[PDB]
Formats: C-alpha cells, structure tokens, sequence
C-alpha cells in the first residue's frame, strides 16, 4: 500500500493505490484506501492491516463527530486514549488525514505527527517512494497538488510489489 | 378550548427563535390531546400519543420547546436524563411517581395530559446497562400502570419527547420496540451568528431585555445598540466554534463577561444612562484567551 | 356464563388480524377457567392452568391477543419483561404484588382468574443471571404463595403466557422445569403486505378509522381509498424489510409520516373533505432516505 | 482446504473439498465445508482451523437470524464486533458466504471483503489455485457457475496436498 | 434592603485577606438576588442566577468567601464534596433535601435565596463514575424540582458556587452543559508570607486575636510583636512550600506549635503578661524536622 498527500495553493490531495495483499498474493486490486469523513469535508487514507487500519479510521471518525470536526484537536484526543493508562489494543496501522486546515498522520500506537514544510505526507510500504517522488516534484515543478500525488503514487507502484495502479485520489475543493 | 397547531407554534415562536419543524411537531401532538378526548366512547381510549424524538445539538432549543409547550398547555412536565438509570418498583417507574409529585397528586391530570422529556436518549445506545433502560422505558412508553403514593397512574396517554444529538449514534440504533414508539422524528438545527442576534433581543425576556430591566433597578438605564448586539452574537458563535460549542447558553457567557463592570458599579450610577455600542463590547471581550497550545502533544 | 372457545376467538378476530393458532390457544385456556370451577370439591383445586409460550416476531400481535383476551375476560392483567430481573421477598414476587395492585386488592379475583404476560422470555436463556430468573419464575409458575400489602395471594391458578422470537434460542433452551410449565406452545406468524392492508382497516378503531375520526373533530372529512390503503401497506412492509423490521407498529409510522400535512392544517379546513388516494400517499412518503451506504465498512 | 464460489446468470455456486488435515496426515477425507444457513437461503463455506472456522460460521449465523437474513448487513455487524474495543478471540479462519443478493468473504480478524467483478471468491490453501482456474474459465467459456466451480476445485486438489477430491457443491436456485 | 456590590465586598474584606476577584464575583451575584425580585411579573421568575466557579489552591479562601457571603446574606448555606457521589430519589437530590433541613424547612427561603457550594468539582472530571455526577448535578443547576420531607423545592433560583484547583484539569474539561452553567469564573490566588502576616492579625477574630482572648481567661495577658507575627508567617509559608502546601490552615499549625507551652502552664500565671517576640517564636519552632531523606528511593 502507498498513501501520499500533497498540499499547495489552497489544494489538498490525499490519494493511494488499491491493492490488498494477503501474504505474497493479491486479494483485490481495487480498494478504496482514501475516503471522506465528517459530511465529506475531511480527507482520510489508511495503511497497514486491513483490520486494524479500518478500526483506526473508525475511531478517528467518532472523535471528529465529537469535536465540531476540528481535526487537530480530534487527533490529539484519540492519541490521548493510548497515553492514558490502560494500553488499548494498539492497532498496527497508519492514517493520513487532512482538510482545509492542515495535514496530519496518526499511528495506532499513540501519536500524531506533522509534515516537514513541503506539506508532504506518505505512509504505507510504498510511502517513502511516493514521498521521494513528490518531495522532488514539488521542489521542481509548478505541478498541481492533485497532479503530483497522481504521478507519485504511480512511481511507487512501479517499485513496491504491494502497491498497484488502481488509484483513488480524493481532493478537497 | 385551546390553540390550533398554527396558534401554538406562534406561542412558541415568541420565546424560541428558529426550529420550525420542532415547534411544529409538538404543535400537532398537543392539538391531538384535544382532538381525541373530543372523540367517542371507545376511540377516546384507543388512540395513543404520537411521541417525539428530537435530534439536534446543545442549546439549540430541544428542551425549551418541550418546556414551553408544557407551560402553554398547563401540563405536568418533567425532565430526566436517560443515563440517570445507567446503573416501590425500581428506579425508573420513578419518572411517573416524580411527575405525579410535581403534578401535585391530581392523577386525573397526570394521565390525561402530562408530558415527559427524556434527555440524552441518544446516550443509552451502542454497554449491557445502557441497553437496558431502553427496555426499562418501554413499559413507560408502550402503556403501563405504575404505583405512586397518590394512587395508580398509567402511561397510556402520557406524551413522550426524547432528545439527542445522535452524532455517533443514529436513532436507528435504539431498540426496535422503541423506534416504533418514537414515530415522529424532528430535527432542530444548530444555531448561527444571525440566530444569536435574534435570541439576543427578540424573545420574551431576552438576555438584553433582562440585563436592561435589572440595571433599571439601581436607577440605571442601559441601551443596547444593534451594532453591539451583532458583535455580542458574532462573539458567542466564535468561541462556540473555536472551543467547546455549548449551543446558545454561550450567550449567557459573553453576556456576563461583558456586563461585569456595569453590573458591579451600577449601584453608584443612579440617574445616568449607559450606551453599549461596539467599541464597548469589543473592549469587554478580550480577543482570545490562553496560549491554547495544543502542540505539546504533537510530534 | 362466558363465551366458548369458538366465540372467544371471534371476539379477538375483530381487534386482531391473522394469528389463528395463537387466538385459538388462549381461546381454550380461557374456557377452562370456566370448565374447572364448574367442577367438584377436590378437582376444582387440583386442575391447573395450561400456560402458554407464544413464539413470533415483533408487532405480529403476541401481546394484543394476551391483552385482549384479558379484557374480554375482565381479568387482572399485567406484563413484565423477563429481563427486568437480569440483575418483601425479592424483585420478582413483585409480578404478583404489582398485579394485585392493579387488580385493586381483590384477591378472590387475582388468584381465581388473573393473567400474566412474560415478554421476551426467549431473552433470559443461553449469563449466570439470565438463567436465574427462570428459577426465580418457577415458584411463580409451579404454584407459590406470595405476600402483598393486601394479603396472601397464590399463583396456583394464575394463567401464564410468555412470548419470544427465539430466533437464536429455541424454547428447548429453557430450564426443564419450565419447559414443563409452558405445555402449550403456539406460533404466531410474521405479518405481510396483504396483512397490513387488513390491520389498516378491518379491526375496531383501525389506524384509518382513527385518523378519520380525529380529523372529523376539526370539522374535516377524510376518506381512505383502497388503492391508497394498499400503498400505505406496501410501504410499511417495505421499510420493515429494507431496514429494521418492527412488526406492525410500522404502520403507526408510515401512517403519521403521511398524515403530517393534514394533521397540522386540518384546523383551517372546516367544511372540506379530503381524499387520500395513491397519488397522495405516494407523495407523502419520499421513496428511500439517507445514502444508507453500508460500504464505508467494507473492503 | 479449498473453497471457491462463482456467480453468473442468476446462479451462485459455493463448493469445496472435504479434507481435514492434521499436521501432514489425513483426519477424514469426507467433510462438508460448505453448508446452508437461514432456513437454507444463504450459502456458506469455511476455511482454516476446524475449531476457529466452525466458531466463525456460528457467529455469522447468529447475526443473520438477527437481521432478517440481510447478508451484507449481518456481515458488517459481525465485523464490527472485532473493531469495537475489546479484541475478541480473533479466530484464525475464513468464510465465503453468498445468496441471491451478493457474495462476500469474511476473515475472523475483523473484515468483510468483496469480489473483483468476475464474482469469483476463493479461500483456503488451494483457493488461489481454484481461483486461477475459475478466473480463467469464466473469462473463456460459457460454462455454468455450478460447472466452473466443480472443475476449479478439482484443478486445485490435483495441486494442493491439503485439498482432496470429495467435493460438496451447494448452489442456490 | 441589603448592601451594594461595593458594601458587600467590604463586609468580606474584613474576615478575608486578598482574593479581590472572588470577593467581587460573589458580591455581584448577591446583589442580583435583590435586583431581580424587585423586577416585575414575568421577569422575576425568568432571570436565573449566574453561578460561580472558583479556581484556586488550598486554604486561600475559596470557601470562606462562600460561607461568609451566606452569613451576611442570612441565606441557607450548604457545602458538599463533588466526590461524595463518585459511587426519595438518589444520593444527590439530597444536596437540596439536606439544605432544606439545615434551612429549617422554610422553603419560601431555601428556593428564593439559598446558596450551594460544591467543593472539589475539578475532581470529578478526566472514570465512568466521576463523569456521571456532572450529569447528576445538571438538574440541580439547570433548574429542577425535588421532593423533601418539608415539601417540593426547586433549584431554579439557588446560587451555585463550585471550587477547584484544576491543576491537572481545566474547567474546559467539565461537561458542556455545565461549563454553560458556571458562567462566571473567578481565580483566587495562592497565599504569601506577606499575606499570612495579614491574616494573622487583620481579620475579625484572627488567630492572634484568639489565643490572646483565650489566655486572657486564665488571667494572662499576651502581646504579639510585629516582628514575631512576621516570623510566624515566614514560618507557615516556609513549611507549606518545603513540604505539603495546605494553604492558610498552616497558620493553625505554626500557631499551636508555638503556643503549646503558654497554653498549658497559663493557668498558673494569673497576673503576669507575656511578650511573644522573635527570640521566642524562633525558639518554639525548631528549624526543620526529620532527616526527610527522600534519597532512599533514588539511584
Ligand atoms: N433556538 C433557541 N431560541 C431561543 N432560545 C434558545 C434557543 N436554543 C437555546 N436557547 C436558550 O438556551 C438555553 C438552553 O436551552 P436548551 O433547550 O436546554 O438547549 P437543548 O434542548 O439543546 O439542551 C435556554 O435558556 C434557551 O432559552
Ligand atoms: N396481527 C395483528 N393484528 C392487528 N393488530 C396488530 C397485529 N400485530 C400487531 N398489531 C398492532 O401492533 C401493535 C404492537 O402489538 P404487539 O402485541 O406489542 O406485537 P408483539 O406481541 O410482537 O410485541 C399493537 O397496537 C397491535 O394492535
Ligand atoms: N485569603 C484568606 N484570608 C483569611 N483567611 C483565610 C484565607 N484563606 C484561607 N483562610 C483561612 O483558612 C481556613 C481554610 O479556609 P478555606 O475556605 O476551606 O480554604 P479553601 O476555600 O481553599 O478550601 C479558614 O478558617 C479561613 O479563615
Ligand atoms: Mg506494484
Ligand atoms: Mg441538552
Ligand atoms: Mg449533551
Ligand atoms: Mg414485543
Ligand atoms: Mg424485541
Ligand atoms: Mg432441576
Ligand atoms: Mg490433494
Ligand atoms: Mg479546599
């Protein structure tokens, strides 16, 4: 899996492949790994284990509904649940979420982390690949945000054997 | 012998700004009490209330309507938090024994036309306890007889209004026996800046109407300026958004955080008049408080 | 001195559509109360009720029959949710103390011919608690004496009807002492579109019969058209299937979701008559609500 | 074990081998791995560990009885139980279920997944084999659904040492 | 008919040193009781108290103010620890039944102008229990009717002051329905050496004022010297800092640890006079006790 997001000129793009890999075989090539939340105003993309990724996503969803969708807050809250005292299941996955305000990735171990400055984020096994690509592009091409993402994923898929070509790019007007 | 579904609305239309569907919903429900009862021998007892499920956020009025309709209906009102029961009958038939208490003890009234408000019902869903009170309430809703120190009172014709934000839970999560007894489902809407302005002056005894009448006791005369009201409102809406949205109670804050000064020294101002304009308001409400750095948790 | 097992059925046959076996079951059980009692010195006390176990889904009538038979029997009725006890005696002998309360205090009546309905009994099976109330109920069923503020009342001749869907659990899962005391087991059936139509008009004070009589208060005259009824029904059956099947209470929904408009403005229509045909119905009931996308959980 | 299901022209077929393998030996060659549910209107086939497969199946059965048999729903519900908060036993197995409406496989880790488009599903150690076979056939032969399945299983058994020839093919008129 | 927000403060200004905001806060709140009530037909009942949330550490006076304002207001006072409820109604409507008890039974007084102090409210935040009492208190705050052996008493006009240190928790952690009902939020400050000195002599019946008046019973005359007072105070502040800061109650320690000797032998000194100067004080208060080695846990 590869999930990368780029943010530039009022545009926020978060897209990823669609391959579900069981061991060294392919479950299904088409899979929506990036989806919409909060009436469709905040973008999400999950990585890791199908099970734990989904259960991570859902938990982030409850928080939003509970905090006027205020992203950043919602995140730190969820993170808190792992830092309390009773170590929760500890989902092995990762989420890249963003909206009109900011971008942010959240591990299922208990932390929220922010982008360098290039507003580039990428999780998954192919992440770093798509990262490099975008981390490049951005620094050398006025390519759109909904464009860099599209090309970066592809660059990855042609490298990560667990990352295919059936993408899904959800942007945020 | 009582207002019409049109007239009742207008009666709430005073004390409450917005929330048409909700105002309307209860408007019908209360007319019926009058429609049935006008009916004959068997049908007067056969027709049952069409209880409501209000769905909306904090301080948008889901309770005022209920409390006000009851007042314009001179009917035995009572509110209870659905969660009160998360953990002589049991503690739940009490909602009637209590209602009858406040009701005075006149059963011929409690039964015939009392109203019950179950706040936070969206809160006892989906954990083996919360999903018990649904069951605990059924008798209450579906028609039950309950003992009280004044006599036997049956919930056959009591009107039930239940609220909720149902942000996480949908009403579809209630137990089916209940979804079936909360037929009518209205949806109050959150409140806006333009709304606040309205609540701020329009209703009977609006916040401004109140502070004004109070200062008038010390022998002071205050006058709120549109432009000021507008700001007070923009203010409320702001913080509700930026921090913890508490609905319209927020006006009760911005209002008191502003009237502090006059409220204190108003005793030593007999004779004067005070004008609350923008420049004033703008100066009683700082701008933003506490570093509010939520970064100390982020990497 | 009372109807016959044929006559009683016909009495329920009015207020209730379908469910023959169930109507019949209770039809026998109630005649016997009369058969015994007619008997002599020792046998009047020796023969005990042949309690029932109703098995069917929501809103198909498992309770109406019970409640109606009791009404046509002028007998002390009471309903209790088997789970009420999941967690002066204890809280369970109460089912009698309570019954005696509603019964007035006339024991010569409570004992001789009162009826008890234990809803959701299929729900206290297979966890160390639910399987306790079975035991808690035995005395109640198997013959027990219990203290109440009116005197001693024994459950030797009380009639017990218990319901359940038993979708997951079979009645074979009840504790053996009970399976033995719920001899008679009937099976009510789920309701169909063609059934709704029937409930919609046929019974005494049918939904339509009600709304009709109500609007008649404002000075309005409404007339339901077969073709409309047919649709209302198809409607109910639909959503019950497509979403959460709540039995026949669903009619109380589609019904109110349709009569909204007239119910409100009906006050300002004195003199007119209203015709509810298909084109009307079809337009009060949208088509399908909410994206209802259950995909956001699937891969 | 091999369990594959194909769906075409109003026909839904779910069939599988019958071999129970204890370590590298054979417990019993005849075993019904595909069975009927909900009064016999929804098809099921379990894979993995005898114990955990059966306990998965049963749990899916309760859900149906509790949701007017509406498959899809029933599934997501069960899945939810693993995503709640208290990590359930986590059965190591897999189920392929379908009826007149749709096909769907469910892992015991907490997810429900859907078929590509060829409406072909196959779990078990021999799955992918039977898959390939059917994934082929379907694309090149108007063979029935109750036919492709029959041949695909066999192709597998002749390949997977844990998949025998005593099949059981439950179709759905 | 009562003091003014200026006059009330001065009344507390006696018994309490420092804490202006707090003294002021309650100063307004108590005038209003008088402002409203002066108001007309509908507005007398419409305006509700503007309850307070005091935030400060131990023994800095968050309670004295409350207790004193009540005394200068001849109003039904009662204090309760928010946590009392961590685990006939339930145990919480009691805060009113109790208040009415102490109040005598005169409801016309309890309701009209009683005051309630909820100590340690910062302590029932963020665990499924503590966050229940918030909900349990809402009725109490948001306006509720409650049964008591003297009659029905409603919390519509009761004044609520709640305290807290909120060192770990902010008031922003209270449930939103409450944050909205603790509009006014003041902040008492910790106490200093220079403060102690003041509490030590200034108030009515100050510690020194007390020991002095007491010894005067045995026929003794003691005189505290500024320089001594200064030391007593430096003393208190010290240990509070160095060990467990208990606020100003600490004066009650250093005070008694000093007056030990005279307090005992004072009976056998009739006629004499005693001068408590530095050299004295300095010699009644050792210097530092117990090795207090907290190293035995460190590596
Ligand atoms: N839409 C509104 N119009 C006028 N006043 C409102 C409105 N919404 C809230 N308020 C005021 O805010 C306070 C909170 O009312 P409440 O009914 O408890 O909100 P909710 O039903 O969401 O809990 C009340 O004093 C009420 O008058
Ligand atoms: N078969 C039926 N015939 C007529 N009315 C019915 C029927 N089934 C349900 N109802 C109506 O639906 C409502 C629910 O009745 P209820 O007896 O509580 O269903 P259940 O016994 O399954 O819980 C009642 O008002 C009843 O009149
Ligand atoms: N600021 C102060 N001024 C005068 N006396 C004080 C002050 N603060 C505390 N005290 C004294 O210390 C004792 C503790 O008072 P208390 O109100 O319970 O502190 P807190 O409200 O923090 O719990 C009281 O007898 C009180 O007179
Ligand atoms: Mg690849
Ligand atoms: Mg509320
Ligand atoms: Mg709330
Ligand atoms: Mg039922
Ligand atoms: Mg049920
Ligand atoms: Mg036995
Ligand atoms: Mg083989
Ligand atoms: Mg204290």
């Amino acid at each position: 899996t590869t999930i990368v997001s780029v943010r530039r000129n009022g545009q926020v793009v978060v897209g990823g492949d669609g391959q579900v890999s069981l061991g060294n075989t392919v479950m299904k090539g088409n899979a929506r790994k990036v989806r919409r939340l909060y009436n469709g105003k905040v973008l999400a993309g999950f990585a890791g284990g199908t099970a734990d990724a989904f259960t991570l996503f859902e938990l982030f969803e409850r928080k939003l509904e509970m905090h006027q969708g205020h992203l950043l807050k919602s995140a730190v809250e969820l993170a808190k649940d792992w830092r309390t005292d009773r170590a929760l299941r500890k989902l092995e996955a990762m989420l890249i979420v963003a909206d009109e305000k900011e971008s942010l990735i959240i591990t299922g171990i208990g932390d929220v982390v922010q982008p360098e400055e290039d507003q580039i984020l990428a999780i998954g096994s192919g992440g770093n690949y798509a990262l490099s690509a975008a981390r490049a592009l951005v620094e050398n091409t006025e390519l759109s945000a909904h464009e860099i993402v599209e090309k970066s994923l592809r660059i990855a898929g042609d490298i990560c054997v667990f990352t295919n070509t059936n993408f899904t790019i959800e942007e945020l007007p | 012998s009582e207002m019409t579904p049109r007239e009742i609305v207008s009666e709430l239309d005073q004390h409450i700004i917005g929330q048409a569907d909700a105002k309307r919903a209860v408007a019908i429900a209360l007319r019926n009490r009058w429609r049935r009862m006008q009916l004959q021998e068997p049908l007067r007892h056969e027709v049952t209330p069409k209880n409501i499920l209000m769905i909306g956020p904090t301080g948008v009025g889901k309770t005022e309507i209920a409390r006000r309709l009851a007042k314009l209906a001179n009917a035995p009102f009572i509110k209870v938090e659905a969660t009160k029961f998360t953990e002589v009958g049991k503690e739940v038939d009490s909602i009637i024994r209590d209602l009858t208490d406040s009701a005075g003890g006149a059963i011929d009234a409690v039964e015939q036309n009392g109203i019950v408000f179950i706040d936070e019902i969206d809160k006892i869903c989906k954990d083996v306890s919360r999903e018990g009170v649904q069951r605990d309430l059924l008798p209450l809703v579906e028609g039950s007889t309950v003992s009280t120190k004044h006599g036997m009172v049956k919930t056959d014709h009591i009107l039930f209004i239940a609220s909720g934000a149902f942000q996480v839970a949908r009403p579809s999560d209630l137990i089916p026996e209940l979804q079936g007894r909360l037929p009518i489902r209205v949806e109050l809407t959150a409140l806006s800046a333009a709304d606040f302005e309205r609540i701020l002056t329009e209703p009977h005894a609006s916040l401004t109407e109140q502070y004004k009448a109070l200062m008038a006791t010390e022998g002071v005369n205050i006058a709120f300026t549109t432009d000021a009201v507008k700001k007070i409102a923009e203010a409320a809406f702001r913080v509700n958004e930026k921090t913890e949205n508490i609905g319209a109670r927020r006006l009760h804050t911005v209002m008191e955080r502003l009237m502090d000064k006059i409220s204190f020294s108003a005793s030593d101002m007999n004779g004067q008049t005070v004008n609350i304009d923008a420049a004033y308001v703008a100066d009683a409400l700082g701008e933003v408080v506490e570093n509010e750095d939520l970064s100390r948790f982020i990497l």
